[PDB]
């Protein structure tokens, strides 16, 4: 048994700027669930995760931070995959229960 | 069960004067003017003999048509007197000096000094770090020119509670002083404190009440009672420590568990479950709550502000000030400076390690040497001996360092100003020894 | 049966400095730990190791003074506020000390 | 009674003008304010009066040395409202939070005016 702690939520805006040379890159991600909505301050590795496996405005995704792992769940329902906009808090501590065998 | 706080109660003594037949017109007077409180008294007792506040009024009696004035514990006699006391003091300088006069005047009196053409009696005084030369210009208008002074003697009071615990005068250590405006770190080599490493930061206890009183005002805004000065000061007092590790006591402050001890409540004078809500233990604490009673309409939780309040002097930008804390000033003057490479303790800075020393009137909250102790263990080589210091009471270590200096006869002279260099050398002339300031230029 | 001693340098990297004799000579790192801390001359093995596991100033690392294993556990939790958000996992300091001994 | 004792330490610590403890020549000169915000200015100036006498022998401690010098280490951030851990911060007046609950209870319904004032703590207006 071991806990991971994760984030979901839905993407509202994704800005990435870049200097004269381009050395630095800055960035500023905004993420909402259901329940709450906040901004987050990005550094290069995550802009670089974030410019690998595009994300666009409106996707849900869910990203770990300890392993840098992104994963796109799929869009939500915005017409303007389909699922839902997650609920409840965008932190969460996540517990799962992993079974493996002898052989492994 | 909540507590009632109100304000301190009042003085029902005046202060007493003493004798005027020990009078001697040879004994100095050991002054100390600091913004919270006045300490004055005679060289030859090694306790002062009158403390009260910095504090003047211009009381207006209506039968008798003649502004009164009472000074220090003669404003702690009615409350109305008491809530127009003014200090002279306004931030980290002086700006007017009547009333500095009118307060010098009254304790020339009640010291018990029968003087003629001014005081016979050299003086022991303190000053700011750093200060500005306006400030010390005006104090040599006032001493040398209206009291007739035959000698005037300045230092840092930092210093002189240094000196105080090493009356040799040739000792090496690191003093921290925590003030009332504010909060100094200075190193002192071979007896001497090397100003050109001291550092300031502008933060005190008369900061850390008002944002305590910040603080209470935004928790509840519909609060229907207002709160003075004083009644902030004592549940600053009473109910304030500095937590051995602030990271690990927040995660867990507001947990079930922790407001069953940690948690005070006290009360304002006047005559779907909440077991999940964050803001609900945040606010009205373990306990549900009736909002229909009148007296817990006048209650004040205590949670988390005990251990908040007295942390800004480590992280200043908690408070908003973009300065580093008592520990990383400490870290850079001990493992950059001095000739110590980081890695690589010098003789110098070993001595200094070995001698640190806490002085000044907010060094009273608790905790406060065990959590210096951890961080300098921390940041130190492996096996190095620290030692850390703190007196019983540290408001009262600048007047026993007048009393130390001016019982040792033999470096006082090296610190006295009499009249004749302040004629010769004029306004502007610093005396460069080991207690006191130094020069702006090289 | 073998009789041997384990050997374990672990705390949070402070200064990484390698210099020339090009061919680096010696690096000096000095580690930190909660109960104070230690610096160490390193051969340019152990520093090539370093530079494998793409070591900065302030990683929690792990020194095998036998057999000169290098083990990245992640960066310091007292640098985890620099960006609001990063790829980086964050562990707290050791709460012993750096040189730690064993048969 | 109550009354009557304010006049008997009034009578008990008088100083008349023709002042016992001040010297013969007394010569008081004019007062202005002088607040302590110009006192920092009116120095400030006249350290760059004599550092451009000076310059056109280098002075080194002054009054901006020995100020305390901003860290080197992030600061951590806190939660505006309840003084723990920040995770979030909203976007639209810049005030970090806890969780949800503080969110919807305190920084959604929000008037305005009144995160100058939270800002005000930690100086981020």
């Amino acid at each position: 048994k071991e806990e991971t702690e994760l984030i979901e939520g839905e993407v509202v805006e994704i800005q990435i700027d870049r200097s004269i040379t381009g050395g630095h890159k800055q960035g500023k991600l905004t993420i909402k669930t259901t329940d709450m909505e906040t901004i987050y301050e990005l550094g290069n590795k995550m802009i670089d995760g974030l410019t690998k496996e595009k994300v666009l405005a409106g996707d849900v995704i869910s990203i770990d931070k300890a392993s840098g792992k992104i994963t796109k769940l799929g869009r939500s329902f915005a017409r303007s995959r389909f699922v839902q906009c997650p609920e409840g808090e965008l932190q969460k501590r996540k517990t799962v229960v992993h079974t493996v065998s002898l052989h492994e | 069960k909540a507590v009632v706080i109100d304000d301190p109660p009042l003085r029902q003594t005046p202060e007493p004067f003493d004798e005027q037949s020990a009078y001697n017109p040879q004994s100095p007077i050991a002054i100390d003017f600091g913004s919270s409180k006045l300490r004055a008294g005679f060289v030859n007792h090694a306790t002062p003999t009158h403390i009260f506040p910095n504090a003047l009024t211009k009381f207006r009696d209506r039968k008798l048509n003649k502004n009164f004035t009472f000074v220090g514990n003669d404003t702690l006699l009615d409350q109305a007197v008491r809530s127009q006391s003014r200090s002279p003091f306004d931030g980290p300088f002086v700006t007017n000096w009547n009333l500095t006069e009118e307060i010098l005047d009254y304790t020339f009196h009640h010291l018990g000094v029968v003087p003629d053409n001014g005081i016979p009696n050299p003086i022991l005084l303190t000053e700011r770090l750093a200060t500005v030369q306006s400030q010390r210009t005006n104090w040599y208008q006032i001493l040398f020119e209206t009291y007739n002074v035959p000698g005037v003697t300045f230092g840092i009071d930092s210093l002189f509670s240094f000196y105080n615990y090493n009356p040799s005068g040739n000792k090496t250590g690191l003093v921290i002083s925590c003030g009332h405006e504010d909060t100094n770190v200075i190193p002192v080599v071979d007896g001497a404190g090397i100003l050109t490493d001291a550092k300031r930061i502008n933060w005190g206890g008369h900061q850390a009440v008002d944002y305590l009183n910040d603080l209470m005002a935004l928790k509840y805004p519909y609060f229907p009672t207002k709160m003075s000065y004083l009644q902030y000061e004592t549940m600053y007092k009473d109910y304030c420590y500095v937590s051995r590790n602030y990271d690990e006591d927040i995660e867990k402050i507001l947990t079930l568990e922790n407001l069953d001890t940690n948690d005070v409540v006290v009360e304002a004078p006047f005559t779907y479950d909440w077991r999940n809500s964050i803001l609900h233990l945040f606010l009205r604490g373990p306990r549900p709550h009736d909002s229909e009673n009148i007296h817990e309409q006048h209650q004040m939780h205590l949670n988390v502000e005990r251990i908040r309040v007295p942390e800004v002097i480590f992280q200043p930008t908690m408070g908003g000030q973009d300065q580093a804390g008592i520990c990383e000033l400490s870290e850079t003057i001990l493992l950059k400076k001095f000739g110590s490479q980081p890695g690589k303790l010098s003789q110098t800075s070993i001595d200094m390690v070995n001698n640190v020393l806490i002085t000044g009137g907010n060094a009273k909250v608790p905790g406060l040497k065990e959590r210096i102790v951890k961080e300098f263990t921390g940041f130190l080589p492996t096996g190095t001996n620290i030692t850390v210091n703190m007196s019983s009471d540290p408001s009262l270590d600048a007047w026993k360092g007048m009393a130390a200096l001016a019982r040792n006869e033999e470096q006082y002279r090296k610190t006295v100003i009499s009249k004749k260099e302040y004629e010769e050398y004029g306004p502007e002339y610093i005396k460069e020894h080991k207690l006191g300031n130094t020069k702006y230029f090289e | 049966r073998i009789k041997e001693t384990k050997e374990v340098y672990e705390g949070e990297v402070t200064e990484l400095t390698p210099e020339d004799a090009k061919t680096i000579s010696h690096v000096i790192v000095g580690l930190k730990s909660a109960k104070g801390t230690k610096t160490l001359r390193l051969d340019p093995t152990i520093y090539e190791s370093i530079q494998r596991e793409k070591v900065s100033i302030g990683d929690v690392i792990y020194i095998e003074a036998n057999t000169g294993a290098v083990k990245r556990v992640g960066r310091s939790d007292a640098y985890a506020t620099e960006f609001d958000l990063e790829t980086e996992e964050y562990v707290p300091l050791p709460k012993g000390e750096v040189h730690k001994k064993k048969e | 009674e109550r009354l009557l004792f304010l006049r008997s330490v009034g009578e008990r610590n008088e100083i008349g003008f023709p002042s016992r403890f001040k010297s013969a020549h007394y010569k008081k000169p004019t007062r202005r304010h002088k607040s302590a915000r110009q006192l920092i200015s009116d120095e400030n100036k006249r350290i760059n009066a004599l550092l451009t006498k000076a310059n056109k022998l280098v002075p080194k401690a002054t009054y901006f040395s020995v100020e305390a010098p901003p860290s080197i280490r992030p600061a951590k951030k806190y939660c505006d409202v309840t003084g723990l851990k920040g995770f979030y911060k909203s976007p639209t007046n810049n005030i970090r939070y806890h969780n949800a609950e503080i969110y919807q209870l305190i920084v959604k319904p929000m008037a305005p005016g009144v995160d100058q004032e939270y800002l005000k703590l930690r100086g981020a207006n």
